[PDB]
């Protein structure tokens, strides 16, 4: 994990911007990544949103 | 990347400026004058 990093999150100005990015995070599920690359070319029949 | 920039950090702990440090200077400490 390294997208809220760089050091310097021990600054009390970040605390708000801290949780905003953290509560917008997902985990590197192998299958979830492949499904995004495959959906780019595959034809659909249901109008997903 | 700017030189003078508040990279919110603690050098343990110089960023935190504090007054009330003036009272020991006047009524507590002694100086070499008054080799």
């Amino acid at each position: 994990k390294r997208y809220f990093p760089e050091n310097l999150e021990q600054n009390q100005s970040a605390a708000r911007l801290v949780s905003a990015v953290k509560a917008r995070a997902s985990e590197a599920d192998i299958s979830s990544i492949h499904l995004a690359i495959a959906r780019e070319v595959s034809p659909m029949f249901n109008v997903h949103e | 990347k700017p030189i003078i920039e508040r990279q919110g950090e603690t050098v343990d702990g110089l960023t935190i400026i504090d007054t009330s440090i003036v009272w020991p200077i006047l009524c507590q400490c002694t100086y070499p004058l008054v080799e």
